């Protein structure tokens, strides 16, 4: 049931979670922010970190 | 940063 992302659609795949423990989305799609490997340091998203 | 796989 629950939707994530910046696309707003269930999980699928591998997806990453934002390092800003505020983030008001936390996980998102490795594709739809562009991701490929899991980073290896910190990573925020496209929404906090604009 | 944190990762899961679904
Ligand atoms: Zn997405
Ligand atoms: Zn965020």
């Amino acid at each position: 049931e629950p939707t994530y992302c910046i696309c707003n659609q269930v999980s699928f795949g591998e997806m990453v979670a934002c390092d800003n423990n505020a983030c008001k989305i936390e996980w998102f799609h490795f594709g739809c922010v562009g991701l490929k490997e899991q980073p290896k340091g910190k990573w925020y998203c496209p929404e906090c970190a604009t | 940063a944190r990762t899961k796989q679904t």
